[PDB]
């Protein structure tokens, strides 16, 4: 509707609009499930590449800028598929960029001291960690108009943020099915170069391809330029 | 920037001159002036090469004809000049590259013509196909001198509204008034020196928001000449 | 046809700078750009508009200036017989930078008048009766 009543006669706080508060708040970026046995769990481990272009809502927000630098905070919510918590010991290993990722439920990859791991019981309150600005360049960039050497067009490897190796501790397999929600919160934000906002459904994580057969108009349509 | 009622000038740089009208209405990208790269350990044991020879002059690109149905054009930097003059062999034989730009856009039309051209610069101008997966070709991703034509100017061939491109260093050309634009562009990267061949720091767009109109019998194609001038262009050899 | 071109025939050697001017006469309603380009002595003649833009030139918007001047930097002639000229001279090319533009009502064909002359550093020596008459 449009109830033209109750007019706000007081200016609002500029803090609200500040990039800091715009890109604050923890948010779900990934959901991993390690049930006992079915399709992809006769293993007992998971390798999750820290991916931000996971949920379009977050992504479209970032894409508003060309280059962005920031620290991140991760929190691990874990419980069985039905919300129940059991006394199961877990291990989350952080595999830094350009570092060997577990391939087996017991790869030596899990013992490497340089790959920092965090231990926590399922009953323990959520595990929290802060992962810095791993990029080799002065800032992350959502766009790279060049080539890093074509199928590898626009791919910038200077953005790789690392991987998270989850799994249950113990020689044997875990008797429980797990499903953990990964929350991420950007700290210390800085953005440069503001660009036009997305106006076409996203079709790929790596590029800005759009369904050219169906190009949608940014604003709804009406009958006449005067019907209002 | 440049329009009717402005004292005609003659800017000369090197072995080249352009008769452009002096109009103190130039666009200065992100409020910055093109300067000489701040000390970085790489150019500490390998000082940067700054050819002021035949690299600092006025490059004029082959004019483009503007017809009632033209959809737009675009150029990638530094790709555009990579094949042109010493700016090419210099940018090629030298690994790293870094430079700012004086970008001049200019129409030539009668006072009986009408049209509106938006002229903006866009850092990291990645493009996307119509799709299934398929990264754009190499001929449209890095068009070079000739440039490439826009196919879907409404989303800028990148799934993003044209309606919002003014959030970038833009400049309007409204035949009814001015007839030429000018833009100062400072080097923009995530590192002081990048690769002059692989990466294109930004793209130049010339889109006709308001189509070109005239009454038949008048020149049917309006020229759009673009002149480029490098500012404080350095190169790292690493040898 | 120039006063200069003639008075040279009355001498043997000579050298200095020259300035060639171009004056557009079309209707005050037309616009367009021309690319005046000088190709130095011993140089290769412009292949096309782009290969000439990289050499010494001057973009001439006759929509702004109805006249424009170019200056030949230097030329030299050392006359000898065997008849040959030790003439060290460059070439000039006029290219259509942009198409010729005009609205409805104005002539679709205009004209340019070219004019030259020596500059203050041009000199001559050794007289000799010309071969201009009979």
């Amino acid at each position: 509707n449009l109830i033209e009543t109750r007019c706000v006669l007081n200016h609002h706080s500029t803090q609200e609009t500040a990039i800091g508060n715009f890109f604050s708040r923890a948010g779900l970026v990934s959901i991993i499930t390690m049930p006992t046995t079915g399709t992809q769990n006769t293993d007992g481990y998971v390798n999750w590449d820290i991916d931000l272009m996971g949920y379009a809502q977050l992504r479209r927000k970032c894409e508003l800028f060309t280059y962005m630098r920031f620290d991140a905070e991760f929190t691990f919510v874990v419980a069985k598929p039905n919300g129940e918590l059991v006394p199961q010991l877990l291990q989350y290993m952080y595999v830094p960029p350009g570092a060997p990722k577990p391939t087996s439920r017991d790869s030596f990859a899990w013992q490497t001291a340089t790959n920092p791991s965090v231990f926590v019981k399922m009953t323990d309150p959520p595990a929290q960690v802060s992962v810095p600005f791993m990029s080799p360049a002065s800032a992350y960039q959502w766009f790279y108009d060049g080539y890093p050497t074509d199928l590898d067009y626009g791919q910038c490897p200077n953005n790789m943020m690392g991987t998270f190796s989850i799994r249950t501790v113990g020689i044997e397999k875990s008797p429980h099915s797990i499903t953990l929600r990964v929350y991420m919160r950007i700290k210390h934000v800085r953005a440069w170069i503001p660009r036009p906002l997305r106006n076409q459904p996203y079709l790929f994580k790596t590029n800005p391809n759009y369904k050219g057969n169906d190009i949608k108009c940014t604003s709804t349509s009406r009958d006449k330029i005067t019907t209002l | 920037a440049c329009g009717y009622s402005d004292r005609v000038a003659q800017l000369t740089i090197g072995n080249s001159t352009i008769t452009t009208q002096e109009a103190a209405n130039i666009v200065i990208a992100y409020g910055e002036w093109p300067e000489y790269c701040p000390d970085t350990d790489a150019t500490a044991v390998d000082k940067p090469t700054r050819p002021d020879v035949s690299v600092n002059r006025f490059f004029t690109l082959d004019t483009k004809s503007w017809a009632k149905d033209s959809k737009g054009w675009y150029w990638k930097f530094p790709d555009v000049l990579t094949e042109v003059g010493v700016f090419g062999q210099n940018a090629q034989f030298h690994y790293l590259y870094r430079s700012g730009f004086c970008v001049h856009v200019q129409c030539n039309a009668s006072k009986f013509h009408q049209g509106a051209l938006l002229v903006a610069v866009l850092p990291e101008y990645v493009l996307g196909t119509i799709a299934e997966n398929s990264h754009p070709p190499y001929a449209t991703t890095q068009p070079g001198q000739v440039g490439a034509v826009l196919t879907h100017p409404y989303v800028l061939d990148a799934g993003i509204p044209l309606s919002q491109l003014t959030v970038c260093p833009h400049q309007w050309i409204n035949l009814r008034t001015n007839n030429c634009a000018t833009i100062i562009v400072p080097y923009m990267n995530t590192v002081p020196f990048d690769s002059a061949l692989n990466h294109c720091n930004f793209g130049l767009l010339v889109i006709p928001v308001v189509p070109l109109d005239f009454n038949t019998g008048a020149t049917s194609e309006i020229p759009i000449t673009v002149t480029i001038a490098p500012m404080c262009a350095e190169f790292a050899g690493l040898r | 046809s120039t006063i200069l071109g003639q008075l040279c025939r009355y001498y043997t050697q000579w050298s200095g700078s020259l300035e060639v001017t171009f004056m557009f006469a079309g209707s005050f309603m037309a616009t367009g750009k021309m690319l005046i380009a000088y190709t130095p002595p011993g140089g290769n003649v412009p292949a096309d508009r782009i290969t000439a833009m990289l050499g010494t030139h001057v973009i001439w918007d006759f929509g702004l200036q109805s006249s424009v001047t170019l200056v030949v930097p230097w030329i030299s002639n050392t006359h000898y017989r065997a008849y040959f000229d030790y003439y060290t001279t460059g070439i000039i090319t006029i290219w259509y930078q942009t198409n010729y533009v005009v609205p409805i009502g104005a002539p679709t064909t205009a004209y340019i008048v070219a004019l030259a002359a020596a500059q203050d550093n041009f000199t001559m020596k050794l007289c000799k009766d010309t071969e201009d008459i009979e």
